[PDB]
DNA sequence: TGCATCCGTGAGTCGAGGGTAATAAGGCAGATGAGATGAAGGCGCCGAAGGGC
DNA sequence: GCCCTTCGGCGCCTTCATCTCATCTGCCTATAATGGGAGCTGTCACGGATGCA
């Protein structure tokens, strides 16, 4: 208030300021200090999942450090009470959309976390294994959802880790490449291209022209028929008539088997 | 260094190599079997090739 | 690896714009260079960073030692087409070549 | 007779499938495999020019 | 040889359609999108490898166009705002009788 | 152990009477740990039958690595000896050639 | 904030240690927030004060 | 037709010396063995257990 | 119902089971159309893995 | 200056053999891009047929 | 026997708005709750820092 909209600070009111202001400051990171203790404490059950200690360590002290700021000391409970909530909040949050290889929202995270426990729960108590049905039933939702985030949950595996009862290769040496060129479907795709030159070329020019640019073939865009009139000095119905012609001979069975086969 | 760090200890020479700025040839037998050259012998000399 | 480094370089990010004590700061930086560290050889120093099935992790140092490493198994001796594997049974009554 | 017949054991391939990495061929009778050509064949035909 | 699901039945030759026996006028293409949806029953439907194989290659519309589309189909034929024709977010669109 | 360090957890965060033994028990851990031990170990391998004496003899076999084991990296060559308190208890001519 | 790279602090000769003329141990307490240093000295103020 | 004068290599595991790889040329056979010269078994150390 | 009959005889490369899936979508090559003009073939929607 | 003390390197060739797990987390406000709607314009296509050379 | 050139008719085909339906992100919960689970290490040889004394 006084740095914009204020006046030259006098001795008594610059100084003293800002000696509270960083006994303030002290003060917290005093407190601060003595309390990490209880997010070292609490974020001992929180690991054996998603993410290590040190981690939960830290995302504990984050969330200590955002609880000193809103604790009040007017309404008469101890700094533990209130700072435990907020230190669960922070290290659930992290736990929710940190510890997954996949990142999943917070807002089904929840969901995967109660069917879980619903259905651990019930396991005991009915002695079987619930059925995702009867699971729903408890849910108030289809099933088929049941379903679809019982299969989300499951998180990607290594590929590196060895597959064999004894140790002499990894999982990646067995997975294709699916993106890799088939090196034989090439050539045939090239031949097939001949083939179709050839037999563009034994039909009329203009009619090999209008299927071509029809087509996109030596361009990357097939194109309309009036950009076909406009190249052509034609009318549309025209280029319709045209290719009524093209596919007419193309029928013809000199063509139809010697094209067939590339199949 | 290409065919050093391909024989043994491999993190050591490669420290040392990328340390001193050692600049390969490239012209050694295990080094032109790396890149996919021809081999500096038999066939594979200007004599011959 | 690369999401450790990537969550402790934010999390470290997010301590120094908030403003926290030092000793938290310099704890983060602590975790950024071990996380560098496991980056770039695990179980170099201390022990490995580890994952699931309890299993060190492989590292970038990892992928270029050894007879597993790229040098030794992908550089100098590779998988080739046009080739095959059978059992031999003597020939007795071919020629030489 | 033992369970090593020939049937199970003959193998061949022209051009299958190849890893995700390295370009390299797979390895197996299960995919489509290919030979491994390691460096002490390499030893071998170096030393024959 | 006539195509049926459920309530809508399709004769191949005269390109016409009956709902729950009633029979119905139909525009062209909407009844391309129609002849999809019955050729890949129970199979969902998305925009894209709609557009790819029922419409040609060369449309240069927005994406509006199918779901104005599929606003038609419903209007015309599942009247009701749950309908056999459900829709998915970001998939498209599949033709199925609600459990 | 798991059991044991779970209920511990659960007996104390509950007031008292108002604690049951079924909520003190989740009995996830020790079928997680039989189906850990039953798969994925490589000491509970894949039955070797293709005839009698194969089944017969993968049962009542010898084996030592594994958890608490020697690999055999680890193995030296004097373990891979025969000892002379062999005799009759381990037969010392069946044993792999790998 | 920067990190050390592994190949050259941690090694059979530390090369960051032989460089800067520390050891290991040396080093380890500092690129891990175990000890301090002195970055830089000011020497003629403190021969005047 | 297409094997007339078409050399073909062969190689057994572990390639010790020079002549652990040997270019033959093929003749069809039936069955799935491939049949090698026995003079040839003695520089592979091959043998046919 | 799909499969094959209870005492049929197979080889290597026969189908065994009739598995069809939802091929989605991909880049329908304009030769394909010029081949489905030619024939009057569908555009069979689904791939058959 | 020893001198134990450790600390990082090396240790085979092709082939049987695929994947294993916890926990207190819940309303609530806003927003946001996808998809549901309705309305209006720019030809299509014909429904008529003009007509003659 | 059909080209040159018509009004318009709703269709239809887009396209602009313009509304909802999930879906996802940030915020708040007050008795007290205050310092790791577990890890099993040891082949064989061989060059080199190393903490002290
Ligand atoms: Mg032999």
């Amino acid at each position: 208030e006084l740095s914009e909209r204020g006046e030259k600070l006098p001795a008594a009111q610059r100084r003293d300021m800002m000696w509270i202001c960083r006994d303030g400051d002290r003060a917290k990171n005093h407190l601060l200090e003595a309390n990490l203790r209880l997010v070292v404490s609490l974020a001992k059950r929180y690991t054996g999942r998603g993410m290590a200690f040190l981690d939960l360590i830290q995302e504990g002290n984050l969330g200590l450090i955002r609880a000193v700021e809103k604790f009040d000391y007017t309404k008469g409970y101890k700094f533990s009470t209130y700072a435990t909530w907020w230190i669960r909040q922070a290290i659930t949050r992290a736990m929710a959309d940190q510890a997954r290889t996949i990142r999943i929202p917070v807002h089904m995270v929840e969901v995967i976390n109660k069917l879980g426990r619903i259905q651990r729960e019930l396991l005991q108590d009915l002695g079987r294994e619930p059925t995702p049905e009867e699971l729903a039933k408890e849910m108030d939702i289809t099933p088929e959802k049941v379903l679809e985030i019982q299969q989300y949950a499951r998180e990607p595996i290594s590929l590196d880790q060895t597959i064999g009862d004894e140790g002499d290769s990894q999982l990646g040496d067995f997975i294709e490449d699916s993106e890799a060129v088939v090196a034989v479907d090439a050539v045939s795709f090239t031949l097939l291209q001949d083939q179709l030159q050839s037999v563009l070329d034994t039909l009329s020019e203009r009619e090999a022209g209008v299927v071509r640019l029809r087509f996109g073939l030596t361009d990357g865009q097939p194109r309309t028929l009036d950009e076909i009139g406009q190249v052509y000095g034609v009318t549309r119905e025209r280029i319709r008539q045209i290719e009524s012609k093209t596919m007419s001979k193309l029928r013809h069975p000199s063509r139809s088997q010697v094209l067939r086969d590339y199949l | 260094w290409l065919s050093a760090a391909s024989f043994q200890e491999t993190t050591r020479v490669l420290t040392d190599a990328a340390i001193n700025c050692r600049s390969d040839k490239l012209n050694g037998l295990k080094e032109n079997v790396i890149i996919g050259k021809l081999i500096p012998a038999g066939t594979g000399i200007n004599r011959y090739r | 690896l690369y999401r450790r480094v990537i969550n402790r370089n934010n999390r470290l990010k997010r301590l120094i714009d908030l403003g926290a004590p030092e000793i938290i700061v310099n704890n983060e930086k602590r975790m950024l260079q071990e996380s560098v560290d496991a980056l770039f050889d695990n179980g170099r120093r201390g022990r490995p960073v580890t994952g699931p099935g309890n299993r060190p992790l492989k590292s970038l140092s990892d992928l270029l030692k050894g007879k597993q490493g790229r040098f030794r198994q992908n550089l100098l001796g590779k998988r080739v087409d046009y080739s095959g594997r059978s059992v031999i049974v003597v020939g007795p009554q071919l020629k030489l070549h | 007779k033992l369970h090593h017949l020939v049937d199970d054991k003959i193998h061949a391939r022209s051009t299958g499938p190849y890893s995700m990495i390295t370009q390299q061929p797979l390895g197996g009778k299960a995919q489509f495999g290919g030979q491994r050509f390691g460096e002490m064949e390499c030893w071998a035909m170096q030393a024959y020019g | 040889v006539r195509l049926t699901f459920a309530d809508i039945e399709l004769d191949e030759e005269t390109h016409e359609v009956w709902k729950a026996g009633q029979p119905v006028s139909l525009s062209p293409t909407e009844f391309t999108l129609l002849r999809y949806f019955v050729i890949n029953a129970g199979t969902v439907l998305s925009k894209p490898k709609i557009l790819d194989h029922v419409w040609r290659y060369d449309f240069g519309g927005d994406v509006n166009v199918v779901e104005s589309y599929v606003s038609y189909l419903r209007r015309k034929i599942d009247t009701g705002e749950k309908r056999l024709l459900h829709t998915l977010r970001g998939v498209g669109y599949v033709l199925r009788e609600p459990r | 152990s798991r059991m044991e360090r779970v209920v511990r957890e659960r007996m104390t965060t509950q007031d008292v009477e108002a604690i049951t033994p079924q909520t003190l028990i989740n009995i996830r851990p020790v079928v997680a740990a039989i189906k850990e031990f039953f798969g994925t170990s490589q000491l509970s391998q894949f039955m070797d039958q293709n005839n009698p004496l194969s089944g017969l003899t993968h049962k009542r076999r010898l084996s030592a690595l594994g958890p608490g084991g020697l690999s055999r990296e680890r193995a030296g060559l004097e373990v891979r000896d025969v000892h002379p308190s062999h005799y009759g208890r381990m037969c010392p001519i069946e044993t792999p050639e790998g | 904030a920067p990190v050390t790279h592994i190949w050259y602090f941690k090694g059979v000769p530390s090369r960051l240690g032989y460089l800067l003329d520390l050891a290991p141990k040396d080093l380890e307490k500092i690129i891990y927030f175990a000890a301090y240093v002195i970055t830089s000295v000011d020497e003629e103020m403190r021969h005047n004060e | 037709e297409v094997i007339a004068e078409h050399p073909v290599l062969l190689n057994r595991a572990p390639t010790l010396h020079r002549l652990g790889i040997q270019a033959f040329e093929p003749m069809l056979v039936e069955g799935k063995a491939i049949q090698l010269h026995p003079l040839v078994c003695e520089a592979f150390n091959a043998d046919f257990d | 119902r799909g499969i094959v009959r209870i005492g049929a005889e197979v080889r290597d490369g026969d189908i065994l089971v009739g598995k069809v899936t939802p091929k989605g979508e991909t880049e329908l090559t304009p030769e394909e159309r010029l081949l489905r003009a030619i024939f009057g073939e569908k555009a069979r929607e689904v791939r058959d893995t």
